[PDB]
């Protein structure tokens, strides 16, 4: 459900996650010290783990012929992107000074502190459907940093669910919605807002900047109440823009929120009913407005179980 | 808890309202009726209609809650209006009234009136009520017309914040207006505009809801909203997916309605409206009633325009 | 030459359009009825509504007329509208249509198109028809839609001005709207904005009207107006007896509908509406009916707002 | 019907247009050389002529010891005005020019060209009810002059049926209105629009003036055709406002029209249809802007039978 | 029809014209005559000449058409002018002219007045006339007055366009000018400017035509106008072929003068001049006579400048 | 006097068009399947079908042993352009929808419908004397298509009494002016604006472009009234620039005018007068600004016979 570790080097994260996968009854359907294709009932993923990075992709089949990147229904041929590039999640070299992993069978997330105060998440599984019909639903998310020194959450940078991001090479997340306004089944649709593509999606990701889409950004802004201390948690709907610019929700991520951390040190527990929930800040700790060099105090929320 | 009906004028709507208060099955059975604490008619009618106020007291669903509410039926036959107007309270005493003057003085920590627009006529009425708050609609051939008021749900405890009283009207009560009146002020619950919407605060002090700006309007309201709809503060464009959005494969779905106050002093998150949500507008308007989880839910849309943003649907279980 | 029903949709309710105008009994029985000299379908709908495109002749009542008329049906699911345009004509030949385009640019002396808002769902809806001059109005919920087209009454004798042709929408068919619109520019007929009524002058060049100025519309239909709504030319307050009309001891007086022009070349008057009046709103609304002289008047309002000066009634014989 | 004469002095024109109701059989409840108070089936009227003007007022009784302004329910004491005035015709001392009058069993008007160029109208009657149910309806007009030699329509003239003039003492026609907003039933209204008294009457009686009060004045300015020439009728409704500033459209002035007399001489008929029409002007021939010296071109019309 | 001569002043002018009219050989024996309706002298002159005021009636070719022109002499000697000014109309009456005033406001659609400019003293003089347009031209030293009105030829039947009356004057009436004046304004029949020419429309509405752009005139006329010299609307340059046109061997070429009008409403072409066309300058000039196909032209030039443009021949017959 | 057919290929046409001319006593000089070498009382004439194209040129004498465009006084030598090209038709390969022939003793005029909405004119004749004297007259012209699926009117285009055109190479149609400021008398005059040369011509071919000069394009605008759905017939005149910059008149286009098509089909008829006009469009039938892609609505018309 909840484990802790420690890795010098990317490749042992993965070591450590994929025997926690299998432990847990995940299917892997091949393995190897640095490459994966693996699936559950809902969805397939692949990862490959490069010198100081992580790359991610869905599939809808298996093709052990075919490379990492080259499965069939892959998201690099079919998305609407013009580069045709797979998620990307760059971390260093390492060591990390720590990892926490929670793990289910419909889901996997991950939050790698791989230097004081600096923290990657790499999330994977597939939103609650809430009774929508509607074939897909898994996300894959990783994280990218535009250049260290400078403004590391610049414009040009992307994060998972993000809702404003400029780069036409990579994408930090994806998502799945089958069929979307008649075209083929395989569609994997990628958080993008300033392409102007005919379907594309959004989400809360970057949490409450300037010019973040999302309509619940206030609600993270007000996630912290003054009077008496309390912290809530606020859905992550994801939102759908088709080939007539009308909109569709779509759903709500799984046993995740953001919040506020302003009067919150990392890690500090609220317990909110009979369920728990650790807050973790999404790259480091800094001021309310330091939206250039940090991730302000934006912090994320899980169901610890 | 719920009544479709239709009011021969508005008189006998008040009086239908009043008998649902006192004499539905489940209110009584359940034993969350409202007393009538008050009733009289002060004024001596000259070319205006008769004026009835009346003045209730709600128990909560607990029944350790203390909750006071004052209704008033206004009316003017030469520029014909039978206005409605609401206001709500903690406490009540008829000795404190000065002399001539009015009663809703007399309440303590008294708040401004919201109101309903209706004329005297059969007019088709939706009522729900529940222990905690009350919700009113009224057709008025194309038009729709929407009040009410009660206790948002706080995420904190009731034992700090027992008081958590909202009053919502189509229209700020301070001025009489005709229900004809076509100006952008004139609209409802899930988005109040000029004093049309009222929350107390914890400290004691009344703080009113905008979903946008107005010079006329005070400039502390200008920092407190309902988020849902005011997605423009954080948006760097006037069209944004609230606007745009549209039920998924025949599915609605139903957003909760939310107070958030962003001050310079601190920040604070209210609550939620109970049985109030924002919906779509494209293949679907009012009148229509969507099931969720075995649960109905109608819709209605504001009196100035119908389009995505002025679009609300009221739990009726 | 008149029905009133509710059409399952937009398509069905042009089906039920043409066959009131082909097989109504007063229509046949008198030798009145239209001729549908074209009908086709030329584009490839995507993510569009099929569309339909008509033309019809009409004889008039002396059977010595020549009217000519078109209608079309456009619509966008994405958007979410279905459409219904207007246009008047005087001749018609399908071989001077170029290469793609569309068909309207045939007509001799083609004037621009005015529109009518609906969508694909059951719509009630009110037609009313002679020889002359069709009109239509359908009750989107709340609201009221309102269009038509025929000959207007001139003082003068025909056979020097035998071609009267008017053609008013509530809104002007050179841009593609969303029925939810609730700006000032969506309007009935007893009060025209921004190209939203045309009549076709004794010289052979097409007027528009307006009741009231606009920077966007041009410098010349500003001296051309609707008079009866008109007034504020020369009255030198914003309240008038117009806006303040209101019926007399039960009785409610119609008002002739005016067109006039007046020209720093020269002035003339143009005739009436027949069968469109003005009428007040206060006790009253729309789906009432008053029968003075043994002859019965609808009551309609127009989308924007119900107020005093925007309720006209239309005859039903 | 119609019939044209003339007279040395105001005296004459009232011998004969006694004379002439007489023969019409109108009933006269006491004559004298120049005091009369009649009544026909409509209503009682009573005039009085001065050395150089004319003075009308209504009547709801008769009562042969009280003068001729003191008659039961007198406009004089039933009016909203402070001044307590009847209405006044203010003509000159002749020798007049001619006079045409039309009499009929309803009503009675009289034009008379006082001197070459010089008209004045005087109007009695009740208004076609058409269908309306309402007392009263008993309508007395005369003609007031500001001053000779100056503007003569100024601003503080006032004329029959007008709808905007500034004098304190004076109207210049007046209008019967029985139970207004529960008053009692004996109620002149006079035709007045400044003194923002609870209850008056409005009528097009200017014609075409810059601040002239009635939705048809369009009409009246548009009443000419210059494509064919052609010249139409305009009813003259008549307006009245209540307590509620509410309006009520009253009826429309019997027989009576009002048009622009641009392309037309005085006298010069044009006939309608079937019924014939008899054109003048109201005071005297003059340019279209002249709304100071003249009566610019307004133009009353009779129907000829 | 013509007749050339030397008039010892602007009154003996007036006279000669009026016996010409009148008693021409070919007008009497033909029937063509005109009436003098009204002829009369109302001012009493002060520092001025005395004031004639004629208004004469046509019957037109074939009898059955009826034409009304007003002609009058205004003269100052202060200022030392004799200005002769015209008008046209359809019907007239002497009682509708309002006390004082002037008697040109009796017309019935009444158009404003053009002129033409003389003094008293002995001036060279050339009129043309025919049943349905009269032609004056003058001869002033070096410079050409000339001014005239009847019907153009439209292209459509006679039956519903009956009265197609042009009057066209080298200066507008509106304004008192001295013969001297230099501005580009005083200008001939073959180029209007500032209202020197006006047509009346089927419509009954007065259309002024100005072969160039004004700020001063009204934006209306901006549209229509006449091109044979306004080719400058679709070129896109200054020098044109119609500034560089001349004779050919000898053949001098008599193009004709066109009226259109290009508004939004619609187009259409109203006419030609009769007896009036374009010619060049070069190796020619005023009082040359050309004879094509056995018919003689006389030439004229404009008072501003003499160049290409400015210079048209008009039909002696 | 008015034929119709129907080619597969261009010699058909020309096959049927010598047919015709010989059946009506057109003296034909030479012959072939190809090549024509032909005559009249007013001038003579040289034509080649092409695979795709037709080649035109005037000439002034004869000579069997000279190529097509080597005949004495050609207008290949005897032009003021550099390049020196005769005129051209451009056609295409078939098969041809219709074409439509009118045929007289001194022109000869063809409208070829080659596909659905597609037409290309050929003209050749003499201009109309109208008494002015002067040698030669004779007039060929042709169309050009300056390139398929782009904007078929584009400036560099020529059409037949085109009046703005920009081509070094070839030209679309031309005229013959003798003797023109002294020179050698053979002189075949090309439609060209922009060579700036001391001698040239110019036509209202366009019909009513942008930058079309000429004076009488206003009426082509105005050929049609929306009052009474009236259309006339305007005369074709045509203008010649000589040497000092000073332009002469030359003359009208026999039994042809242009005309405005926005309110009348293909075909459509109306006469006016005892004469009756025949209107087809000039390249395709498109909208009133389609300039680029069509030939707008511009209307030649033929007087049939």
């Amino acid at each position: 459900a909840y484990f802790t570790g420690t890795a010098n080097n990317p490749a042992d994260l993965l070591a450590k996650v994929r025997v926690h996968a299998e432990s847990l009854g995940w299917v892997t359907d091949r393995a190897s010290a640095s490459e994966w294709l693996c699936h559950n009932a809902d969805g397939y993923w692949s990862f490959n783990a490069g010198a100081n990075q992580f790359q991610m992709a869905g599939n809808t089949g298996f093709d052990n012929s075919l490379a990492w990147n080259a499965q069939p229904g892959n998201s690099v041929q079919n998305n609407p992107y013009s580069s045709k590039g797979p998620t990307v999640a760059q971390l260093s070299g390492g060591p990390f000074t720590r990892y926490h992993l929670f793990a289910t069978a419909a889901y996997l997330h991950l939050h790698v502190e791989i230097a004081a105060g600096q923290f990657r998440p790499v999330m994977i599984g597939s939103l609650n459907k809430r009774g929508v019909g509607y074939t897909g639903g898994q996300y894959v998310c990783g994280s990218f940093i535009y250049t260290p020194g400078q403004a590391l959450t610049n414009n040009w940078s992307s994060h998972p669910f993000d809702g404003y991001h400029i780069q036409y090479s990579n994408s930090s997340c994806m998502l799945r919605l089958d069929g979307l306004d008649g075209g083929p089944s395989p569609e994997w649709l990628p958080f993008d807002y300033t392409t102007n593509v005919p379907r594309r999606v959004v989400g809360p990701g970057r949490g409450n900047y300037s010019s973040q889409y999302h309509p619940d950004v206030g609600l993270i802004d007000a996630s912290a109440n003054e009077l008496n201390s309390s912290t809530t948690t606020v859905p992550c709907a994801i939102y759908a823009f088709g080939a007539q610019q009308r909109s569709r929700y779509v759903g709500e991520v799984p046993d995740f929120g953001i919040c506020n951390m302003a009067f919150l040190a990392p890690g500090d527990p609220l317990v909110v009913g009979s369920d728990t929930w650790r807050v973790y800040p999404l790259l480091q700790r800094g001021t309310a407005t330091d939206f250039d060099s940090t991730s302000a105090w934006v912090g994320y929320c899980f169901r610890v179980v | 808890a719920t009544e479709f009906g239709t009011a021969v004028n508005h008189a006998d709507l008040v009086e239908r309202l009043v008998q649902f208060l006192t004499a539905s099955p489940d209110l009584v059975a359940a034993g969350q009726a409202y007393e009538k604490v008050f009733d009289n008619t002060i004024p001596a009618s000259g070319t205006a209609i008769a004026v009835r106020q009346v003045t209730l007291r709600a128990p909560g669903l607990g029944g350790t809650d203390a909750i006071y509410m004052g209704i008033q039926s206004y009316g003017d036959t030469a520029l014909d209006y039978y206005n409605l107007r609401l206001m709500g309270g903690t406490a009540f005493n008829p000795g404190a009234i000065p002399p001539g003057g009015d009663y809703w003085t007399a309440f303590a920590n008294y708040s401004p009136r919201v109101q309903l627009l209706a004329w005297n006529q059969p007019m088709p009425y939706w009522f729900f009520a529940n222990g905690r708050r009350f919700w009113i609609v009224v057709k008025v051939s194309t038009i729709y017309e929407s009040a009410g008021a009660g206790f948002i749900l706080p995420p904190c405890p009731p034992s700090q914040y027992p008081y958590p009283l909202a009053v919502v009207g189509s229209y700020r009560g301070d001025v009489a207006t005709r229900w004809s009146d076509v100006s952008d002020r004139h609209r409802g619950i899930s988005s109040p505009y000029e004093r049309s919407c009222y929350l107390r605060d914890p400290a004691g002090r009344w703080l009113g809801f905008t979903v946008d700006g107005g010079a006329a309007n005070e400039s502390d309201y200008n920092n407190r909203t309902l988020l849902p709809l005011g997605c423009g503060r954080y948006a760097g464009s006037s069209d944004t997916v609230v606007k745009q959005l549209r039920d998924s494969f025949g599915k609605f779905p139903l957003k909760a309605l939310q107070f958030v106050t962003r001050e310079t002093e601190g920040r604070r998150y209210l609550g939620d409206f109970d049985g109030a949500f924002y919906v779509p507008t494209l293949n679907s308007g009012a009148e229509d009633v969507i099931v969720e989880d075995g649960v109905d839910h109608v819709v209605f849309q504001t009196a100035w325009r119908s389009g995505n943003p002025w679009l609300y649907a009221i739990r009726k279980d």
